[PDB]
């Protein structure tokens, strides 16, 4: 039984309701259409999410602040369709570039396993600070098949 | 690229 | 007047001395002919340092643990030299890749500055555990001109 | 590509 992917929310349910779910009681997380998209955090001086949608699926995109960055790619699906997925994530500044790639996880393995093991772009904030604009951090998030 | 821009929770 | 770029050296001189110095006092620092090659370093359980050749000129690539480590390449050469390439580090593990891209520091800027600011691969031990082989950590460099 | 096994300072 799956839980409520978003990073107060104790709702648990089937796998078909989680987008109803997400749809009707969390209408404040932004839907992208598209595979190729940028995510734009604000004021990272914490949670952002918004999701990505695109080859017919929907993709949890999250940032944490713990200080750490965490950013990662969560599937609204099971591991086997995640697994026909890589995310990329980049970030880009003056002549520097990070990169993380990867495959997303399901929402059933969750985010706190991957995130506690810095499965993920990990970055710390003189880094944060070094890729954003006036504490606004953009992130660059493709999904492709495998 | 579309851009969504993300407030904090 | 430049200092000696190996990461207890307190040798002094001309850019044009540097390489003779390294050479004959520093024996030991390996030396790789390629724009593309495999930094391979050993018991990640410390600095780690060896120089790649290309374009005609000499990078010194360091590995560090301070806990986190830092990779960063460096030119033997000026920063007028150092901006016409670009280096990336990638850590390469199962389906997961990590990868940095920035212009090389000269010798002259050196590298406490630029690792003190994460301005270079920072990644934390899970992570290294992660990409690595028993203790073994594979980084691969490429140096191009821009 | 050519590889290099380096051993710690
Ligand atoms: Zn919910
Ligand atoms: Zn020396």
């Amino acid at each position: 039984p799956y839980s409520c992917p978003c990073p107060s929310c104790k709702w648990q349910g089937s796998l078909d309701a989680v987008m109803p779910h997400l749809m009707h009681q969390h209408k404040s997380i932004t839907t992208l259409q598209g595979e190729d998209i940028v995510f734009l955090a604000t004021d990272i001086n914490v949670d952002w999410v918004m999701m990505q949608s695109c080859f017919g699926f929907h993709f949890m995109l999250v940032l944490e602040k713990q200080q750490q960055f965490f950013a990662i790619v969560q599937l609204i699906g099971t591991r086997k369709q995640a697994e026909n997925f890589a995310y990329r994530l980049e970030l880009n500044g003056h002549r520097r570039r990070l990169t993380w790639e990867a495959t997303p996880r399901s929402i059933h393995e969750g985010i706190a396993t991957a995130i506690m093991n810095s499965d993920c772009l990990v970055f710390d904030t003189s880094i944060a600070q070094l890729f954003a604009e006036n504490g606004n951090l953009g992130i660059n998030v493709t999904i492709s098949m495998c | 690229k579309p851009a969504a821009v993300v407030a904090p929770i």
